[PDB]
């Protein structure tokens, strides 16, 4: 997925069923593979030290 | 060009490896070593450039994870070191119980394992 | 009263308007104006029709399919040869204009998808073989759209450009692309996206066939879709009016 | 001094910070105590080491070359372009158009040769390097007559003291430097295409003024770039591939990221 | 860099209730995903990428 | 002519500079440009949108 | 501008958003507080977490089909192995809180219905055989919801409790209920329905084990209907916030 | 200044300087003239050299490690701790909790080994120390691209010359340095457990820029730290015992003190 | 922008100080810093003893 568009894609369809996961991921934007190659990762990865708060925008 | 450049994860495809003239523009692929495992994102390609100089290279290959070491009952499992290809986990007995001392993790067959099973303690 | 959703914009002898789009992204917060006394350096007085080169020009159509990677078009280039303002390029040495850009796609309740559309100044691209320069033609496509590619392009001796929708041609990373000038159409939330951009460059003025300034990338991040009975063509509609264009060097026509 | 934060309470309002259309492309200004209660506490920290003088601001070797003191290479030359190394050229390639000053520094370090001389008894070598602007009368041999550097800069070295420095002004006949360009040499659109055609910052040679010893001896030069004074413009996203030229940006295509197992997995 | 001394804490996403679609609609949806630094954020030592890399000088 | 400017200490003394060389090129580096307007990147948009209401109304 | 369908709710680190909602009903007009000096009978201090305690928790889900009866809860117990809140009450011998209801239902254009949602204060309820009492068990359901019966609960030697949806178990009338704060959830207008609960009780404070103060029933109306081809599984979800909630009298845990 | 002592005389009162419970813990505040007749004579000594800043403000080697110029051990690297030595760290270990800035000092020193290469002449050796805060790209080997040194602090030495010497600030995530730490690694009370799960300064490598001869050659460079601006806190008493390892507090159990003949001996 | 202080002599004469660098970590150390309070470690009790006084009474 990775080699294509589809690692963009969070896929959600219905189901006969309630509560049931959806994605999760730990909160390392310098380390974790997920944020490791965005704009906040790309620039984390020049320093050492981070800190501060997060914003996630789900559309 | 020179022989291709020497890789910790990967190693030369066959027949690549007894072939001593490369012409410029010569695609050459990789593959993963024992127990290595392939990525995705990264291709095993190189070409000679013009200059006689092959393209940049990067490990194309990762370790392979040993399964989950357990959880021995009335023993305590040290992990210093992960538990990817290579790594040693201890294992030691609560104060009021006896007890191998010590499992590696290598290559058996197509995937990794443990070598010394869990004792008794 | 009012709602936001409604929209009109008129240049020259054009007007455009939208029901339901979202807000207007104005470039890097710059509008367009003219070239200032304290910054210029051609010395001949510059020639600025304003009404015939302001005005809306609509590109070609082009089809969105459940498998389309993306298309890319070049502004100084996809307008060389359409109205007054391909001439005035043509005969003119120099130009310096900004350029407003609206992508519209139209849909039902029932259809899904998603595009970004973007602006990139200075979209240098790559070539399928790494020793050689990717072909003015396979770069530049003019009265028509360039299309990105599903899968990477074989290398061999060629001179065709990378195409992968994944880098962009640019080797970078298409998610991180949204640092330029953007907006997206989420086929349930906008029919239509404006961006409008200023004049950006290195130097006041440049010649306008050498040298493409920005590229617009229109790309869908999530496949078209609609269950059997709805409609199965759904095209993308290009409008682009220059603003605030000036000339300078007056010579022989250019072809 | 980075925001502090500010404390809240509850909330039963019809006020929605968190609701928003990312249609627009406006990037929400939203903080966490709009969708949680907070503290107040003062925040001390300082964004002092991200700014872009502080980024840039470091010292990066760009080449390496090696001459000789006999034999056929006796002097060492070098098209001058900050695209020779990765490191550097991924810092700037930041940005679309940069306006800096540039601190060269030059390190150079010798070496005797394995050979079959007896009797080598050395002295200290010293060593020119010489910059042509682009149109000068470049050297053809070691004993050339432009080694004169009249109106062409200079600089001398012996061997054992501190290395060489020297400042260079905003050079360049546009209004910035340019990382990248799209478009030609020619106005119809064939010949160079790229950053190459913007190019043209000369070139700079180097050359031992003495032999020294009867032995071999092979010198290294190590050039090294400090921007300071740094202005830039139009940010723009990071190399994902390798690079592979230095007059163009050709690339083999790379994944977007690293896999993992499963969309729910806590490790790499 | 990873050090499980600073751990950070995981986030996930759940199924509150049902996707709700119609006759005729596609039942299959996507979410995508957007992260942006918050104005508090902060980083603290210069260092070198790990991605960036070379064999031998370029050209 | 001296310039004598502050130093860059911890929360929670003074330094002096003299030019030498008559270029202005050859200065040091300008490390404490503490300046940021981040609206031209985040919210380039043309209307304004206040927070807490809603986007598109 | 604004619109007056959006309504978010902050309490604790939780946080609750709507886009179709109804007006909130707050009570019988009283907001919940805490106790005051002069009402109070205890001596010693209470405790006040005021952050872990005073958050969303959210039940189950329970499936809504074409021929469901209904379902209720108790809240004191329904929280009452759910978070600190559980831990709370747990050692405490006294308690006193105010209960915030959220119940929300998702659907599309298509879909029809018609749920009640009441608060029901004291709702003490009775058992199929006249003589005896209900059994703890069929009257209390934590971690769980229980239904309600289409049809009358044979009577023999059992604690059943009668569980007949028109007689909602206290043998009154279903329709007459609104006189309890309530709200409708009709699938055509509103997809959420939050009620805001003061403490209601004739004692200042009370133990949070034995007795149960208030009661939530779900009772659809109109049952829910589609045509074939729509999605045939539609949840329905709680979500309960305590607020201002007070304890006294630490002792050891009852389990 | 020291305080000066008081004269007094006789007396007999009911106050009782001298009666005290050492049960409240509190150290009794007597002076020598509360239980004889004193003199009153000024004081002029001074507890200037007992300040904590005059007590560890002086240079201490932490390690030292050799590499050559041919071989195997091309380069050397040091994972940055304070625990290698003994002296410095028993000086830091008086107190809990320490925040301090350091002054980094390197001496390098070079040797020739001994061969058969016959015709050996020198040149001049120069050095480079490269340092990698930890998530960096570490050299795999000597000719590594990452010793382009952008973003990476270096320091290039010629042999020579005065000891290369830099200021390095309080660097730590927390707010104060731990000299001592009773925990574990993870929050389940198991894995690494001591002072090593605090520790991530990073490594320290180190090279030769230049074979300079055909002959073998080994270097050692010393590392020297100097702290300066010293702020410490919660005192703790001095290791009786003698260190055993760098990672950990583990010892072998020693008498309190030195043994004497009884009770009564005025002599060791 | 100097200072000038006065130096360690013996009892029973000044100095000059420039800081050449902006970063307040490379200035020299503070040597005369003759600051002390023993009452945390000696007397840390929470009722005050008296010396003359006895302390159990
Ligand atoms: C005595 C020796 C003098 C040497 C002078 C060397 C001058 C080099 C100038 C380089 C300027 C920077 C080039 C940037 C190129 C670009 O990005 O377009
Ligand atoms: C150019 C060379 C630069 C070298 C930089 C070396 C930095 C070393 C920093 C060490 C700080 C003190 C560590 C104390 C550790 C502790 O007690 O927890």
């Amino acid at each position: 997925k990775v080699n294509s568009m589809e690692a963009y894609q969070i896929p959600v369809r219905s189901n006969e069923g309630s509560g049931t996961q959806v994605f999760g991921f730990p909160l390392q934007p310098g380390y974790s593979s997920v944020f490791s190659r965005t704009l906040l990762g790309e620039i984390l990865n020049y320093y050492t030290h981070w800190s501060g708060s997060i914003k996630l925008t789900f559309m | 060009c020179e022989v291709p450049t020497r890789l910790n994860s990967a190693s030369l495809k066959q027949p690549y490896i007894t072939q001593n003239y490369f012409p410029v523009g010569t695609v050459v692929e990789y593959e993963c070593r024992p127990g290595y495992r392939r990525e995705p994102s990264l291709s095993p390609k190189l070409t000679c450039l013009q200059n006689l100089k092959w393209s940049t290279a990067v490990e194309f290959c990762k370790k392979k994870s040993c399964p989950n070491p357990g959880e021995i009952r009335n023993g305590q499992i040290d992990v210093p070191g992960g538990i990817l290809f290579g790594a040693t986990i201890s294992f030691s007995c609560n104060t009021g119980y006896k007890l191998s001392t010590s499992s590696f993790c290598l290559i058996s067959g197509s995937s990794v394992q443990w070598s010394d099973p869990l004792p008794e303690c | 009263g009012y709602s936001d959703r409604v929209r009109s914009i008129t240049l020259g002898n054009s007007t455009i308007t939208t029901q339901e789009c979202a807000n207007v992204v104005v470039g890097y917060g710059v509008w367009p104006d003219y070239l200032k006394d304290s910054e210029a350096t051609a010395e001949d007085q510059p020639t600025q029709p304003d009404v015939a080169t302001c005005r809306f020009y609509t590109l070609d159509s082009v089809q969105w399919q459940k498998t389309s990677p993306g298309w890319w078009w070049k502004l100084p280039d996809a307008l060389s040869n359409l109205g007054l303002f391909g001439q005035n390029m043509q005969y003119h040495y120099l130009g310096r204009t900004g350029y407003t850009i609206h992508v519209q796609c139209n849909a039902s309740k029932f259809h899904q998808g998603c595009l970004l559309v973007v602006c990139v100044p200075e979209a240098e691209m790559g070539c399928a073989t790494l020793d050689n320069t990717p072909s003015s033609a396979e770069l530049l496509g003019g009265d028509a759209a360039k299309e990105f590619a599903g899968e990477p392009i074989a290398s061999g001796s060629n001179k065709l450009v990378q195409r992968v929708v994944y880098n962009a041609g640019m080797g970078i990373g298409v998610g991180n692309l949204t640092i330029f000038p953007h907006q997206w159409i989420n086929l349930r939330t906008n029919n239509s996206a404006t961006i409008v951009m200023p004049y950006t460059n290195s130097v006041p003025m440049d010649n306008m066939f050498r040298h493409n300034n920005i590229t617009l990338m229109v790309i869908p991040f999530v496949p078209l879709d609609y269950c059997p009975g709805s409609t199965t063509y759904v095209p993308i509609t290009v409008t682009i009016a220059p603003m605030c264009a000036e000339y300078n060097g007056l010579r022989l026509a250019s072809h | 001094r980075v925001a502090d934060t500010v404390g809240t309470g509850p909330t039963n309002s019809e006020a929605i910070p968190a609701l928003t259309a990312a249609e627009t492309g406006h990037t929400s200004q939203v903080v966490p105590g709009d969708t949680m209660q907070t503290r107040h506490v003062k925040n001390y920290h300082s964004r002092s080491e991200s700014t872009v003088e502080n980024f840039l601001c470091r010292s990066a070797c760009v080449y390496f070359t090696e001459y000789k003191n006999s034999g056929s290479k006796r002097y060492a030359e070098w098209v001058v372009t900050t695209r020779q190394a990765a490191q550097l050229r991924r810092k700037l390639e930041f940005f679309t158009y940069i306006r800096f000053d540039l601190e060269l520094t030059f390190v150079i370090t010798s070496t005797q040769q394995p050979s079959t001389t007896q009797n080598q008894d050395a002295q200290i070598l010293t060593h020119q390097i010489m910059y042509v602007p682009p149109g000068g009368p470049v050297p053809d041999k070691v004993d050339s007559y432009v080694w004169q550097t009249s109106t062409n800069p200079s600089v001398f070295w012996t061997e054992g003291n501190a290395p060489p420095r020297m400042s260079i002004p905003f050079l360049s006949i546009g209004n910035a430097y340019s990382n990248f360009y799209d478009g030609w040499s020619e106005f119809s659109r064939n010949g160079v295409y790229g950053i190459n055609t913007l190019n043209n910052m000369g070139t700079l040679y180097a050359r031992h003024v003495n032999t020294g010893s009867t032995g071999p001896i092979k010198s290294t030069i190590r050039i090294y770039f400090k921007p300071k004074h740094v202005k830039a413009w139009i940010p723009r996203p990071p190399r994902l591939c390798q690079y592979e030229k230095a007059k163009n940006v050709n690339f083999q295509p790379s994944g977007v990221t690293t896999t993992r197992q499963s969309i729910t997995t806590m490790t790499n | 860099a990873s050090d499980e001394y600073t751990a950070g804490g995981f986030i996930t996403c759940w199924y509150q209730t049902n996707i709700v679609v119609p006759a005729d609609a596609q039942s299959s949806c996507y979410i995508m995903c957007f992260v942006s630094a918050c104005n508090d954020f902060s980083v603290r030592l210069l260092k070198d990428t790990p991605f960036i890399s070379q064999n031998s000088f370029f050209q | 002519g001296a310039q004598v400017s502050t130093q860059k200490t911890g929360a929670h003394i003074h330094y002096t500079n003299i030019n030498y060389y008559k270029d202005a090129a050859s200065n040091s580096a300008t490390r404490q440009d503490f300046a940021q307007d981040p609206g031209k990147f985040t919210e380039p948009v043309k209307d304004i949108m206040i927070k807490s209401l809603p986007a598109l109304n």
